[PDB]
């Protein structure tokens, strides 16, 4: 219970249970001459993909979130599988060389989603 | 060796830059000198300019009305004679300061080298 | 329905002028001056957008893209000469003599083979060693033999390395996150006022860096006519740059056979020297073909006199006079520095109405002084083998005459001098933009 | 319906139908020796300038969100115009050159209204 | 009330009245050779310890606010004080030295409370 | 503070474009510099320093 | 002095690879040459790298079956040729221009330093 | 003229220096202050 308190220490567990440690990821994710300019490169790259991520975020329909559920049909063609299935048994690596190949064409779809979503409460405020 | 531009032509109130072109270096070496002279008549020092330091010197009379510049890409001095007058017509001359053998007076010397002269006329 | 409210709206499209860093995009043999390497890898198939119903106000004169190009390659050009050879120790008495096989009488004199005696691994101990210099390298001592390296009272020069190559590359000048560079895809522009079709591009195209003096070269040409630019044409203080819409292509030689020949001048560092002359001595040259060079002269005077009045005497005159890189068509052919004498293309007078070819006689020098620097100068290394190369008159620079009275003659006769308008007629297209987003506008809502 | 897809496609459409294309300006609005120095400065610049658009937003009401209601009133000195004319007629560029002027006042409008808005919750939920 | 809408211009003023000031604080706090490597290391520091806090805010239940009441309910053994003795004495220096040591552990209780959340609001939009 | 030698400069040249400014000659007499500070401003300034001292 | 591989022995198909290692420096200064010599008949010009330069240059027939490269580090000079046959059986050498004290040809002279060989013979 | 406060503060020394050319010495003096200069061979 200590070391998958440990950042990736549940990179073997379940989807299910991975997807409960989350923060000890999220955190250690920006925290962290010859040397001078090797630190320097490797602060301003840091700091520059993970706004890329939050950004990603934001435009989406969830930004400064965790676990977001969203409004985009799962188009079953991708994996089709089963629920039960895939957050009891597979782990996040082993989904991710599953999906590996039908991604980018999920993050249009949810950037498409999130502006219709605001557009649409933009009306919902106007007719009021 | 310095040239000069041709000789030129004024009215009374008009601005006339005149150049100095110095083929051969001595630009942060030397201190350059220029002097006018009237038709017939001696000299008269009308300011001074070390490219080295970049330190313009001008006579009382000609203080407010020239201003002299400096550019070290083409390596040559220009003189700006703004408030022209019948009695600005002269021959003027760029010198240099004496240099004997590799050392060059940057401050005060004898002109050694000397411009061909640039004929300006402006009646009136 | 009139009670409106501020809203906000991030990411929308709003653009001001503004200046930036840009940095190259080339693609990724022996490395080049221009460090084409340490670009980012040139992005294929670049997204240009077009623009409909916007009318952006260009300026190609007071473009500051123009500006940070030069100095970009100033101090690139700079970094690349460091590592290379420092020819101090090549100040030194020569003993020029000329060069004795058979010489054509126009290049009688204008090769010495000097024997100057060097240090050799021993600081102590010296060593008489020969090479060859050009007449435009060497002058006398004392005038009563005995010559002198060019630059020897001015700085000592930084031999190039022969590893890197002075061919330009196309370099695509990219504009960084946040930034738009607009080009403005329109045919007869000026380069100055408004343009009516406007395209966003995120990388230029490619923009190699040729060092010509006064014809542009391998350049771009116009869409469909000859297209003459400049600050304002009636002032004669202000270079016209033309730019052609048909290239007119010429063929600049040196027919010599060289054989360097590498002299150590101390420890772990040479000074590649020129040898042997392997056969007969022959004058570089440039050939323009008479005819297609007097058509395009034909097409730009009749372009000038849209500005001019069609009752315009336009003749042109060869250069003005004063140093050797400003009255003569110089550049780089190969990794040699040749300085061509233009005064035969630009020798005419127009008035109001085969397969021979134009040799204008080059000279070539190895102390190079680019930029038109005080203390830099620079030793080309001899390059082995007759010299070809095929290049594209694009454009030209010309400069009018004062000519008062208002004499219905007007003289155009060339001339260079700051490079910045050799990237100048490649940069009028483009300017760059700084997105604005997050505009404020009314609308009919109020929050909850 | 392709090249209003792409990076600032929208610049001559009208303000209603730009305001629908908002994505691909805030999408590649962060993405993206001597030009070892030049795509330095690049880099540090492009994030630190998204920032203040993004610390824009936050303090005020919307952070992490394209089409933001707020809750100040629109004083009509700053344009008195309507609305069917500028959300068909004007495009964003000839909005933001009429109200280029009447800018920095707005900000500090909407920054005083949103921190009230949170201490008036903070009451709201301190009297439960 | 001018120099009170300065930055640090409540440093002075009791807690109740400087937590009514807050956004002249958090707008001044990205805003802003020999010297071109000093004003460099200034700005790429600048930007990283600004991203650390907003983490810090975002992994906890709130981001993109300023005035955030959470769910972690108030160990007394902290500070052991009533509240209307620090709401309008105590300087939000004072308080801090009272509580420097006291910190660290809290943030920890934040964390597993706003991922606990999210996962409790997943379930909830799972079962409908 | 005065310096009231007037000095003249002269550049000697000691290698491949670079130079060395020497000083080529002193018009006039040669005098020594010096500093003037005023006696009594300076026994005022000093009695006050001693009595915060 | 230059120093090569051993004799070898090869397959008619085969690609057989050449060394040459020269001690004593002389790699950024002068140029080498790859010429191979048929037993007993005279010699016969393969290639030649000016290491300074980096500039190869593969006679005409030689010109698509072999390569030749230069490492500077170990500084050698390898020889790699591709399609053997029975007629490619001959005495390898590696050669330098001629250096007259410490001015060394690059471009043309006569071999004045040899290296001891490299006999690669190809039955078939 | 110099002034019994100043004398001897100033020396003009005149040495040889390398000209253009690294073969040629030229000698050329200037004028040093007495806080520049040290005595080497104490027997100019
Ligand atoms: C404007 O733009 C145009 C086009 O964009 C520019 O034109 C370019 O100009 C370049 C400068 O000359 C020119 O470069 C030449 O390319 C030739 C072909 O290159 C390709 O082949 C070689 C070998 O096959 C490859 O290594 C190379 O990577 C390419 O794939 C080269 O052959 C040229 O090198 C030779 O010539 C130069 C100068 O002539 C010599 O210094 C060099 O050492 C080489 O010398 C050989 O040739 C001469 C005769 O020309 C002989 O005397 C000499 O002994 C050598 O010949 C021996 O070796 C060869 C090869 O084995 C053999 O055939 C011969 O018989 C002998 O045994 C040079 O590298 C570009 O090709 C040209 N075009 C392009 C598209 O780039 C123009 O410059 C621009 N203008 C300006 C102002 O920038
Ligand atoms: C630029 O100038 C240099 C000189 O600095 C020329 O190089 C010289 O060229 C001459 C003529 O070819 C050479 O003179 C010949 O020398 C032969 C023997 O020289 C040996 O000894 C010297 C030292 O004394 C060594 O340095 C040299 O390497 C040799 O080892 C003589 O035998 C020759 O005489 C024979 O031929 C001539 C006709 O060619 C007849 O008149 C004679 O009777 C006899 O038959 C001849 O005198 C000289 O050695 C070269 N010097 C050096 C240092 O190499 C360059 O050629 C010149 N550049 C050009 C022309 O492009
Ligand atoms: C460094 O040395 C060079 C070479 O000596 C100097 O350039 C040359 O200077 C001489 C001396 O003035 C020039 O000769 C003069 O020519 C004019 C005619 O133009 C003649 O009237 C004079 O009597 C004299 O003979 C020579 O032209 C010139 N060569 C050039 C400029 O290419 C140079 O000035 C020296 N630089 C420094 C900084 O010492
Ligand atoms: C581009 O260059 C032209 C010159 O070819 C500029 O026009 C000329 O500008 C000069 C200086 O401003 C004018 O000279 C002035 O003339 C008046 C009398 O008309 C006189 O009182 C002044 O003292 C001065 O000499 C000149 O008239 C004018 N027009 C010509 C020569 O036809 C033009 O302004 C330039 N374009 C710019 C700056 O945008
Ligand atoms: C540039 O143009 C010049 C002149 O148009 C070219 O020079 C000429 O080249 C031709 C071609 O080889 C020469 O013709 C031959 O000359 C030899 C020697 O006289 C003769 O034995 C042959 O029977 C044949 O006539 C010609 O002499 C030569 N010079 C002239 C015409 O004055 C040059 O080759 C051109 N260069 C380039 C790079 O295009
Ligand atoms: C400059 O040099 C170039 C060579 O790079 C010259 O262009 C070449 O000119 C020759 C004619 O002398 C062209 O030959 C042609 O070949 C075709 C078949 O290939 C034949 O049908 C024609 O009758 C003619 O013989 C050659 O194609 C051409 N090269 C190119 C790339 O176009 C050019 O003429 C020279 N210009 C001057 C001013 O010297
Ligand atoms: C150090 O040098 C400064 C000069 O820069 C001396 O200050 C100046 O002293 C003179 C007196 O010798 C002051 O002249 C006064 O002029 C006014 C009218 O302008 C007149 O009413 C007075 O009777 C007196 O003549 C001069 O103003 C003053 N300059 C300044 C800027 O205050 C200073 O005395 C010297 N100190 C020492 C210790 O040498
Ligand atoms: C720099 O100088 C050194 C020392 O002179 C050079 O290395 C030495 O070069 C000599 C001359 O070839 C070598 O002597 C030779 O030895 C072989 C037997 O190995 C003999 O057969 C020859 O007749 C000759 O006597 C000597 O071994 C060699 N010493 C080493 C390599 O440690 C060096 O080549 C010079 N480098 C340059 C770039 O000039
Ligand atoms: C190279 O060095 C030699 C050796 O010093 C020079 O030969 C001397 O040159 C001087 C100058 O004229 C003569 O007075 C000597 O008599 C020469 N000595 C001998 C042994 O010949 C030679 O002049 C130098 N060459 C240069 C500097 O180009
Ligand atoms: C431009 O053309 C003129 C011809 O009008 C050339 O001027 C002559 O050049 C020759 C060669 O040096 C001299 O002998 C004549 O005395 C010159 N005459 C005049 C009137 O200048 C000139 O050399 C050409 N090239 C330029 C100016 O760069
Ligand atoms: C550039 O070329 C022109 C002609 O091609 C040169 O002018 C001729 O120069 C010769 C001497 O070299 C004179 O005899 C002629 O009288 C000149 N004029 C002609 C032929 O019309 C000019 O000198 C060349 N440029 C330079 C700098 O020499
Ligand atoms: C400039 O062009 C003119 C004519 O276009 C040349 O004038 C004559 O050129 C012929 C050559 O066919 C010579 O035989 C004549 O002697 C020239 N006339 C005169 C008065 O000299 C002129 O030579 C050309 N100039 C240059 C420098 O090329
Ligand atoms: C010189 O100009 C010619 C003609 O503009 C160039 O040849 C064209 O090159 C473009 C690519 O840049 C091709 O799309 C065209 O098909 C070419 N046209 C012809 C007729 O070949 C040439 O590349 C230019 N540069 C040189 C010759 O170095
Ligand atoms: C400058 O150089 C000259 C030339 O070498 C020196 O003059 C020589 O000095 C030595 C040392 O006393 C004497 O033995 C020689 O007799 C002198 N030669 C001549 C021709 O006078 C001079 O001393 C040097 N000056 C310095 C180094 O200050
Ligand atoms: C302006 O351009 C837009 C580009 O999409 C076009 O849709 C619109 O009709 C144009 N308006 C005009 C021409 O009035
Ligand atoms: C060498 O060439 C020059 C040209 O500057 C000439 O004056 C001289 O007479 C020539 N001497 C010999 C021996 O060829
Ligand atoms: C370019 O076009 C604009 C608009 O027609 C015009 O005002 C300007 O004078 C033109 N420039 C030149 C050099 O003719
Ligand atoms: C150039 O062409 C024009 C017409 O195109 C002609 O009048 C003129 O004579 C030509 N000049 C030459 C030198 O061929
Ligand atoms: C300095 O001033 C004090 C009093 O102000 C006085 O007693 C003393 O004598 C003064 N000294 C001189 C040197 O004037
Ligand atoms: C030069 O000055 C020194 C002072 O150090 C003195 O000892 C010497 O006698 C002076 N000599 C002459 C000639 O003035």
């Amino acid at each position: 219970g200590a070391v998958f308190l440990g950042f990736l220490g549940a990179a073997g567990s379940t989807m299910g249970a991975a997807s409960m440690t989350l923060t000890v990821q999220a955190r250690n994710l920006l925290s962290g001459t010859v040397w001078g300019i090797k630190q320097l490169q490797a602060r301003v790259l840091a700091v520059e993909r993970y706004l890329r991520d939050q950004q990603l975020l934001g435009i989406w329909g969830c930004s400064g979130k965790l676990i977001c559920c969203t409004n985009v049909p799962w188009n079953s063609s991708w994996s089709n599988r089963n629920l039960s299935e895939i957050w009891d048994n597979m782990t996040w690596l082993q989904w991710d060389k599953e999906i590996s190949n039908y991604t980018q064409i999920i993050y249009g779809l949810l950037e498409e989603s999130q502006n219709q979503q605001e557009k649409n409460e933009q009306d919902l405020l106007a007719l009021d | 060796q310095l040239v000069q531009s041709g000789a030129e032509m004024k009215t009374s109130g008009s601005s006339v830059r005149v150049s100095c072109k110095d083929s051969g270096g001595f630009f942060p070496y030397a201190g350059f000198r220029w002097v006018r002279q009237a038709p017939g008549q001696g000299f008269e020092w009308m300011g001074g300019v070390i490219p080295a330091d970049g330190t313009k010197h001008y006579a009382p009379k000609f203080q407010a009305r020239m201003k002299m510049t400096v550019v070290e890409s083409s390596r040559t001095l220009y003189m700006e004679l703004r408030s022209l007058t019948s009695t600005d017509t002269a021959t003027y001359f760029c010198a240099r300061l004496q240099c004997a053998g590799f050392s060059c007076e940057m401050d005060s010397g004898p002109f050694d080298l000397w411009g061909q002269g640039t004929q300006v006329t402006v009646p009136s | 329905a009139e009670n409106l409210w501020v809203t906000v709206y991030y990411g929308v499209p709003v653009w001001k002028d503004a200046e930036t860093t840009l940095f190259c995009a080339s693609d990724a043999e022996k490395h080049n001056v221009w460090a084409t390497h340490a670009c980012v890898p040139t992005d294929p198939n670049p997204q240009e957008i077009h623009l409909e119903n916007v009318t952006e106000e260009f300026n190609m004169w007071k473009n500051n893209m123009v500006e940070q190009m030069h100095t970009d390659i100033i101090s690139l050009w700079d970094q690349s000469l460091k590592p290379c050879v420092k020819l101090t120790p090549l100040c030194v008495t020569l003993q020029c003599t000329n060069v004795t096989n058979n010489i054509t009488d126009d290049m009688r004199g204008e090769l010495k083979n000097c024997s100057f005696n060097m240090t050799t691994e021993l600081r102590d101990k010296k060593q008489k060693v020969y090479s060859l210099f050009y007449r435009l390298d060497v002058v006398q001592i004392n005038e009563n033999k005995e010559y002198r390296l060019i630059n020897c009272n001015t700085s000592a020069c930084t031999q190039a390395c022969p590893k890197v190559s002075f061919e330009p590359i196309p370099i695509h000048y990219c504009a960084p996150a946040g930034f738009a560079i607009l080009k403005c895809k329109d045919k007869k522009f000026n380069g100055t006022g408004p343009c009516p079709s406007v395209s966003t591009v995120q990388c230029t195209h490619g923009i190699k860096p040729v060092v010509s003096t006064q014809l542009l070269l391998n350049g771009s040409l116009a869409e469909e006519e000859v297209m003459i630019r400049s600050e304002n044409i009636t002032n004669n203080a202000k270079n016209i740059l033309v730019q052609f819409n048909t290239p007119v292509q010429i063929n600049c030689t040196r027919p010599n056979n060289n054989t360097r020949k590498s002299i150590r001048i101390g420890p772990g560092q040479a000074f590649y020297a020129t040898g042997d002359i392997i056969g007969d001595i022959r004058q570089a040259h440039c050939n323009v073909s008479k005819a297609t060079w007097n058509e395009t002269l034909g097409k730009v005077v009749k372009q000038l006199r849209k500005h001019f009045g069609n009752n315009t005497i336009i003749r042109f005159a060869n250069s003005s006079g004063g140093d050797l890189e400003v009255t003569t068509h110089s550049f780089n052919c190969g990794g040699e520095f040749f300085y061509c004498n233009t005064s035969g293309l630009f020798n005419s007078t127009w008035i109001s109405n085969s397969n021979d070819s134009i040799t204008l006689p080059c000279r070539i020098k190895q102390i190079i002084n680019m930029w038109q620097r005080i203390g830099q100068c620079m030793y080309a290394p001899p390059i082995q083998g007759v010299i070809r190369c095929v290049s594209n008159i694009t454009g030209l620079i010309l400069t009018r005459d004062g000519g008062s009275t208002n004499s219905t003659t007007e003289t155009f006769r060339p001339g260079g001098g700051d490079m910045r308008d050799n990237w100048r007629s490649e940069l009028y297209k483009y300017k760059v933009v700084k997105i604005e987003p997050l505009g404020v506008a009314p609308t009919r809502c109020k929050r909850r």
